[PDB]
């Protein structure tokens, strides 16, 4: 696997 | 104001979660506490995606503390993304209780993300300029409210069992050993700082002249720009088999490079015992390549082996070598 935010 | 001990479940090395209680009597969540992201949200009865079917869903109908909001939430993440809409409950986090939160209830989780993600929803950690327009940070209330003991948390992730945790409001020193040093927050929406140079044994491998990182509890692996990523890849002999992983010969452990990243003026070398997932004798890298932006993110790769402490009252990161 996760990548968390934009 | 109060410590809170928030231990976390560790999933596959790869997601660490814990449990908060929402509404009037509490209905029960994990959530991953994100250090990338600012807002929090749970999935809701509202959500038929496949993700929402198969994680608790908060129903608003059953608590008496839940007021509507409104306002739509639409979250997108390096994995997976969220529409919701926005309500406020209390949300108890361990021994602390935080009345009146906003909080996300999901309408839409599309993708696999989520599906085959073992926490409920997220808790988001970072600054309030990276939250949703009318989304208030949990971590915000928190301080703003005087509920907290000190300004700052501290993130421990367990290597050897799960015994991993989660400390509001102050450090604990049986995590870490030496002294605890600490970096400047560069930009205040992340938790984002300057990284001198990565070097293998004194030779610039990466980030020459310097790169922006982020310290991130919500991303798995070490994430840099792709070219830097492509050259530490090659000088620790992690290969992209058929199916694009990049796999390395466990038997090579021993006879590896140390990677170093240089940080406000102090070296943090990862051995290849740390930046290697070994899973029974199969071993792939640590290290993942993102497609175009050239912020690094230092997700639990690095975080296992440093004590990660995130201190809102001065800016500052604070890093010490994990126990
Ligand atoms: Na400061």
């Amino acid at each position: 696997x996760v990548v968390x935010a934009x | 104001g109060e410590v809170a001990s928030v231990p976390l479940t560790n999933y596959l090395d790869s997601q660490y979660f814990g449990k908060i209680y929402l509404g009037t009597p509490p209905q029960e969540f994990t959530v991953l506490f994100d250090t990338g992201s600012s807002d929090f949200w749970v999935p809701s009865i509202y959500c038929k995606s496949n993700a929402c079917k198969n994680h608790q869903r908060f129903d608003p109908r059953k608590s008496s503390t839940f007021q509507n909001l409104g306002k739509p939430l639409s979250i997108h993440y390096g994995t997976g993304s969220m529409q919701g809409i926005l309500g406020y409950d209390t949300v108890t986090v361990s021994n602390i209780v935080d009345i009146q939160q906003t909080v996300g209830l999901s309408t839409q989780e599309p993708g696999d993300v989520f599906t085959y993600a073992e926490f409920d929803g997220i808790l988001g950690m970072a600054y309030p300029s990276l939250a949703s327009e009318y989304s208030i940070p949990v971590f915000d209330n928190m301080m703003n409210r005087h509920l907290v003991a000190q300004d700052l948390f501290s993130v421990y992730m367990d290597r050897n069992g799960q015994e991993s945790m989660l400390t509001l409001g102050a450090i604990d020193p049986s995590y870490y050993t030496g002294s605890l040093h600490w970096v400047p927050v560069t930009v205040q929406q992340y938790w984002q700082f300057t990284v001198d140079s990565v070097t293998i044994s004194g030779v610039v491998v990466a980030c020459e002249g310097g790169c922006q990182a982020i310290l991130d509890t919500g991303t798995s692996k070490l994430v840099g720009p792709s070219s830097d990523i492509l050259n530490i890849q090659q000088a620790i002999g992690a290969t992209q088999n058929q199916y694009g992983e990049f796999d390395i010969d466990c038997d090579n452990l021993s006879y590896m490079p140390t990677v170093v990243f240089e940080i406000n003026g102090k070296m943090y070398p990862l051995t290849p015992s740390a930046y290697t997932s070994q899973d029974q004798g199969f071993c792939t890298s640590g290290f993942q390549s993102e497609n175009h932006s050239q912020k690094w993110i230092l997700g639990d790769v690095f975080i296992r082996e440093y004590y990660s402490v995130f201190d809102r009252a001065n800016n500052l990161v604070g890093l010490a070598k994990a126990i």
